[PDB]
Parts: structure tokens; C-alpha cells; sequence
């Protein structure tokens, strides 16, 4: 007699998930303001 | 014409010291000199900076 009909192919395995990425570094801080403003020479007396 | 004086006006009666931020190293001086850069004058009348 002929052999029994083979059974159909079985389903494939489930896939794994993916992790999330870490937070990026903060922006570099700005440098301080460019020098002090020119100072006043000062004047008058301030006397009594 | 008449050998008489006139027009005399008196000078400064008071020492009138050198104001703040202003010094005078030299005596017998009419004006007050500003203190140089880098040095300070804390009180009025300072001989030097």
C-alpha cells in the first residue's frame, strides 16, 4: 500500500522584542560673558 | 596816580582737603591728582594712594 500523506509544515517560532535606547547627554554649557564692561574712572570729591 | 592799593581779594582760608579717589603727594599744590590705576584712595585727604 502507499504510505500515509505527510502532515503540513509547522508554524515558525515567535520573535523577541527590542530594548529602548538610553537618554542622550545634555548640551555643553555656554562659556561666560566676554570680559567685564569698561569701568568708570570715577570723579568729584565726596567731601564735606 | 595816588600810590594806594586796591583790588585785594583773600585766598583760601581752609585746607579744603583732597576728595575721595584723588590724592596729592606733593605739597604746595593748587590741584588734586587722580590716584593711579591699581591703587585706591579710601578717604578724603589721603597723602598718597
Amino acid at each position: 500500500p502507499p504510505p500515509t500523506s505527510p502532515p503540513p509544515s509547522p508554524p515558525p517560532s515567535p520573535p523577541p522584542p527590542r530594548p529602548p535606547p538610553p537618554p542622550p547627554p545634555p548640551p555643553s554649557p555656554p562659556p561666560p560673558n566676554r570680559s567685564p564692561p569698561p569701568p568708570p574712572p570715577a570723579s568729584s570729591a565726596i567731601n564735606p | 596816580a595816588t600810590l594806594i592799593p586796591t583790588g585785594l581779594v583773600k585766598g583760601a582760608q581752609a585746607p579744603t582737603p583732597c576728595g575721595m579717589g584723588y590724592f596729592q603727594s606733593s605739597a604746595e599744590t593748587t590741584t588734586c591728582t587722580a590716584c593711579a590705576v591699581g591703587t585706591y584712595a579710601d578717604q578724603a585727604g589721603l597723602a598718597a594712594c
